[PDB]
């Protein structure tokens, strides 16, 4: 028990006890290391690359490891900062050698998580102790496989590349797989993912191809939690370079403002700068701003032109920010048919700069006519639009709907304003947009169209109501817009003209200013396709229907019409040479084969590429594959790839097509889910010509 | 030159282990890019231990990074000693991690087979062991000529040759090998041609397996029908009944069968329920058969038992005899 | 590994392990509580009336809960007769409002199932430990 306060000149000077008498036994005997620092060095041995493995200490010469006695997430940060692999993610890691075994140990008490270096943290002992009942210390850190895109020209779309160790590399499309690409987005910070691009689609790489495979769950915050299965080398190339598209291609900035936080908000479409204006511009998107460019919150939104106009384009976008989302592009915004703003409306933001900041609701909804969120939040659910749907409340932290008694139209159009949807067309009752869960919260609600909000309107009151959940309200709101490809054999198809459902009116799109981008937009909106080609007029035009919008002009990044920079909306009557018709591609292909009608089946939905699995695959599944191309009738249902690899997910598993389906998807089978077949059993036909 | 000398270290035996080469009087760790089978056989045969049956990267790590006097080297197999073949580096390296490459020569590894989990010894799944670790087989790629090999290389009956597991249920461990290329002649599998070892693209459900027997062990029948010449197909293999599934059920197969049991030929793939049959989990799998065939057993590949088919059912079949 | 009979006059007096630094690796520091009987009081809430809730216990006025690692309906038979609610039924109840969140915890063993109140199973602890994989014990008896 010597006690030293660190200046004694020699140990006996110090506080101790009695020379002789102790209670100690000689398996606790005391000792000493005293070092330059010079010889004390740190390695993680086992894991695969240099940030995952067993940590393994080596002190003058002598190698050890580290018990897990007190091992934590804060204790692995350290060791992590140290070797220079970012942050430590998780305790554990999966092995892929084998790491001899050492006597020694190092025992860690606490750290505080700050320190720069292991050595730094107090009173770490190096043996004379030895632990049986615990194991040794392993870490994961962040930079074990460091994910990047590269290629284009959006900030969410590019080429895969993770980083092994200090080299890049791309992969092949056959080992890369939708729960793989949700965590690659996730760990960018790029939201969701929309589709997956195989076949080299931003180009090739140079110089390495990993050969190995994710088995993420879907889950995961890092590319590095992911388990990796290990796959034979040489079986793809460099034209076979996988590409992902995020969600979130939206660029904002705050420009000639005299501090970082506050400035003139510009955004970027279509290759050029422009800025937004002041209609429709609320303090709710001003609080994500911020937030997304890290300043904190929005202390006001300055009117008129308090930073200037600059640079003669004017973008007329329309954000719909709840004010909790953390980037603009998690925000829902339409851009068709938007509505011309003078130049002297320019959209601003004045954000406070503490970056400490937390924003969240206040006070409560207080029933009754009359840096926080509202309390109460409302939201349609179901309808196929933000501005169609079963109406529900946010109320005690739940989501309830509100009965159908005495829902007319002047309760709609308090639903329809606080929403930003404009008016009201319809009030629907009777479970029109499906039947609701949870607790019923208004009921018998009398309002005069004047409100603001809906908790301000005459109700019973808060959960009092007679009502079942077979009677749920809805609205129908002015700002409603639906898609669809019309023909004269049906009203829904693949090919026909192109109608745009607005204010309760149908109408047709110009032809003019269309592109590439635009006609794939639509195919793919609708679910048809990814491409398209605009044939000319048909024989025969229903209703001669007037036309809506003009000058349709879509940027890359968008999966839907409503985001597309366009002209404003303007109902005309216009000759059948001007509306647009559009066909769309076949959903089905046939790759890799010497013919056109013999090779790899492939289908698309969900936004990417996919194959079926060949189990169950008979001699009537390969009848319908080739029909749906129009081909002749097939010869043989190969099996187990013998065509090849495929790409993408796998759509389609335990086929049984009746033999006379018109498509595959008419066919019973496991549709658009995770089964558990590999890309090596994908199916393949032959057909004659 | 020959005044390098090439040393294996950190395997446990000479013929196995870490490449450690001595230039300018130090010792160095050839890193593992670029390493070809070629390099692995040149220098196994520069040892002159052998031939090579792995070429393992071992550890790799950066630190402690020492210079590499043969790094991505061009071999064709054939010559005696790396400095033989056309070289392009001398003492230095640009390698990414990979280092210590390792290699493992036959004659320092210790190789065997064995069956286990089956109603006889000549019957089960198939382990390898592999540096220690008993490992199973991915049946992908798996024919009679692969079983072939096996069962002499096991010491058993060759005489029908059938490939799969009779029971077993699964296996645990690694997956040594996958796609075994044997022709039928090679004395042990592992002298095939295979995929690199630990590399499959499979998982430890269609693990692989054998089941070598002379005959005289494996009985078909007609059960549950009015006679012998029509009902379900159940089959019997070393007292071990089953049934045949119906995945590529036709008449040109269900005629090999009856043709077999001397009931004719076959008219229908069902039969008129008279009595019930007791259930059986084991299943008897064959792919295709031309209908020429005397019995059963001498169509190809037909595998009893290793997978299942819960959306098909048991095969029937009514001969003509009825 | 403290061995007594109930009867002793002092911890050391009877039969323990021996006298020196122990690590107890699995287990935790030792308490007891020691009381009269009237401090302790158990209750249901959240259920919609006093038959029905999550079961929280306040001893020495210290609100806690109970972990259901035992739980079933032969425990549960002495909370529903103790409070007089008749028989448990089931091991659930119809949510009416919200529950406090309390850090203490009630670890039970085993009831026979005929015991007049829960103070009478033997070997239950009052905190000491945490529940991680568990929940608390709600129970709906059949006077609800
Ligand atoms: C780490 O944090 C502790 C606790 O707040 C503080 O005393 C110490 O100075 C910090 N060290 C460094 C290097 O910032
Ligand atoms: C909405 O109201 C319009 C105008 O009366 C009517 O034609 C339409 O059928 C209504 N739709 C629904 C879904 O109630
Ligand atoms: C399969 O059954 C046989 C007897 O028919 C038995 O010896 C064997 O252990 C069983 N296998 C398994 C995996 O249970
Ligand atoms: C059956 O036909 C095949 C294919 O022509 C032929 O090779 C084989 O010899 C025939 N078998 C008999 C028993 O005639
Ligand atoms: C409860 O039942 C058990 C088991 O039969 C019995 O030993 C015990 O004495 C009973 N308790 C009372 C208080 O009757
Ligand atoms: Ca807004
Ligand atoms: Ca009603
Ligand atoms: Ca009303
Ligand atoms: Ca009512
Ligand atoms: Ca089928
Ligand atoms: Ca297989
Ligand atoms: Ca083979
Ligand atoms: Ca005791």
């Amino acid at each position: 028990s010597v006690s030293c306060q660190g200046h004694e000149p020699a140990i006996w000077q110090c506080k101790h006890h009695e020379w002789g008498k102790h209670y100690c036994n000689h398996n606790e005997d005391a000792g000493v290391t005293c070092s330059d620092g010079s010889d004390l060095e740190l390695r993680l041995r086992g894991g695969g690359s240099r940030c995952a493995g067993t940590v393994e200490v080596e002190i003058q010469r002598l190698l050890g490891k580290v018990c897990d006695r007190g091992w934590g997430l804060k204790e692995a940060d350290v060791v992590c900062r140290q070797l220079g692999c970012g942050s430590a993610l998780k305790t554990s890691y999966q092995v892929y050698s084998k790491i001899q075994a050492t006597n020694t140990w190092l025992f860690l008490s606490s750290c505080n998580g700050n320190e720069t270096s292991l050595w730094d943290c107090k009173n770490w002992q190096w043996g004379g102790l030895t632990c049986d009942h615990y194991e040794e210390a392993k870490i994961t850190c962040s930079a074990h496989r460091e994910p990047r895109l590269v290629g284009g020209d959006i900030p969410c779309s590019g080429r895969v590349e993770v980083k092994h160790g200090d080299t890049w590399g791309s992969i092949c499309d056959s080992d890369f797989s939708l729960e793989a690409a949700s965590v690659l987005c996730r760990e960018l910070q790029c939201g969701t993912v929309v589709s997956i691009l195989g076949g080299a689609h931003f180009g090739e790489g140079n110089g390495q191809i990993w050969a190995e495979e994710f088995q993420c769950e879907g889950h995961e915050s890092h590319l590095s939690l992911c388990p990796v299965a290990p796959r034979p080398e040489g079986t793809c190339s460099h034209s076979r370079d996988v590409g992902v598209v995020c969600s979130r291609y939206t660029e904002i900035r705050l420009v000639n403002g005299k501090t970082p936080c506050e400035g003139r908000v510009e955004l970027k479409t279509l290759g050029a700068w422009g800025s937004l204006c002041n209609s429709h511009w609320d303090i709710e998107d001003a609080h994500v701003l911020c937030q997304q460019l890290k300043c904190g919150v929005a202390l006001s939104t300055p009117g008129g032109a308090r930073f200037g106009k600059g640079n003669g384009q004017i973008w007329r976008h329309m954000f719909h920010c709840t004010g909790t989302e953390q980037h603009m592009g998690d925000c829902p915004v339409t851009a068709l048919g938007a509505s011309l703003c003078p130049s002297e409306q320019v959209a601003s933001v004045i954000c406070s700069g503490n970056q400490s900041q937390t924003l969240s609701s206040c006070n409560s909804s207080s029933l009754g006519p009359t840096a926080c969120i509202e309390s109460g939040q409302l939201r349609l659910v179901n309808g196929g639009g933000r501005c169609a749907g079963r109406v529900e409340i946010y109320h005690e932290g739940s989501w309830g709907t509100i009965c159908d008694d005495s829902w007319d139209l002047s309760d709609a159009h308090v639903v329809c304003r606080q929403l930003g949807c404009g008016e009201a067309i319809n009030a629907t009752g009777s479970a029109h947009f499906g039947e609701g869960t949870g607790p019923i919260w208004l009921d018998e609600m009398k309002c005069n169209g004047k409100e603001s909000r809906i908790w301000q309107c005459h109700s019973h009151g808060w959960g009092q109501q007679n009502c079942r959940h077979k009677e749920d309200a809805g609205v129908i709101c002015s700002e409603f817009m639906s898609l669809r490809l019309t023909s004269e054999a049906s009203r829904e198809a693949c090919a026909g003209r192109l109608e745009v459902f607005y204010n309760g009116a149908w109408g047709t799109v110009g032809k003019s200013s269309m592109s590439e981008t635009t006609v794939g937009v639509v195919c793919r909106q609708l679910g048809c396709a990814d491409k398209g080609k605009i044939n000319p007029a048909s024989l025969d035009k229903a209703m001669s229907i007037p036309m809506w919008v003009d000058n349709v002009q879509c940027p890359k990044g968008p999966d839907t019409l409503w985001q597309c920079p366009s002209s404003p909306w303007e109902k005309r009557l216009a000759s059948p040479s001007e509306e647009t018709w559009i066909t769309c591609d076949n959903k089905i292909r046939l790759q890799e084969g010497p013919t056109s009608c013999s090779g790899r089946v492939e289908i698309w939905h969900g936004g990417s590429w996919g194959t079926v699995c060949d189990d169950s695959w008979d001699l009537d599944d390969a009848q319908v594959v080739c029909q749906q191309l129009g081909c002749g009738p097939a010869l043989k249902a190969f099996k187990e790839a013998e065509f090849g690899q495929g790409t993408g997910p796998i759509w389609l598993n335990e086929v049984k097509c009746k033999g006379n389906e018109s498509s595959l998807w008419d066919c019973p089978a496991r549709r658009w889910g995770h089964s558990e077949c590999g890309h090596k059993e994908d199916a393949a036909v032959n057909c004659t010509d | 030159g020959s005044n390098l000398e090439m040393r294996l270290t950190r395997g446990g035996n000479m013929c196995s282990g870490r490449i450690e080469i001595k230039f300018q009087g130090r010792w160095g760790t050839v890193c593992d890019d670029n390493f070809n089978i070629d390099h692995a056989s040149v220098i196994c045969r520069q040892l002159e231990c052998g031939s090579a049956v792995s070429f393992s990267g071992s550890s790799n790590f950066g630190e402690g990074s020492g210079p590499i006097w043969f790094d991505d080297l061009i071999c064709n197999g054939n010559e005696s000693a790396l400095w033989n073949c056309k070289h392009q580096g001398w003492g230095k390296h640009n390698c990414d991690h990979a280092e210590d490459a390792g290699v493992i020569c036959s004659k320092g590894a210790d190789l065997s087979l064995r069956l286990v989990d089956g109603v006889t010894e000549c019957s089960g799944r198939l382990e390898v062991r592999f540096q220690g670790e008993w490992g199973t087989i991915c049946d992908d790629g798996w024919d009679s000529y692969d079983a072939a090999v096996a069962c002499k290389q096991l010491g058993c009956p060759t005489a029908v040759t059938a490939i799969g597991r009779v029971n077993a249920s699964k296996g645990f461990g690694h997956i040594w090998l996958d796609s075994v290329s044997c022709q039928g002649h090679e004395p042990a599998i592992w002298q095939c041609k295979h995929h690199e070892w630990g590399k499959h693209y499979c998982n430890h459900n269609e693990d692989a397996g054998v089941t070598c027997s002379d005959g005289s062990d494996l009985e078909l029948r007609l059960r549950g029908g009015g006679s012998r010449c029509a009902g379900t197909v159940e089959v019997e293999i070393q007292r071990l009944l089953g049934k045949v599934c119906d995945r590529g059920w036709g008449l040109k197969e269900a005629d090999v069968v009856c043709r077999q049991l001397g009931c004719g030929s076959a008219l229908k793939t069902s039969y008129q329920v008279y009595s019930k049959i007791q259930a059986t989990n084991t299943w008897l799998f064959l792919s295709s058969c031309n209908g020429n065939e005397t019995s059963l057993w001498d169509c190809k590949n037909w595998q009893w038992g290793g997978l299942t088919c819960d959306h098909y059912e048991e095969a029937k079949i009514t001969c003509s005899a009825h």
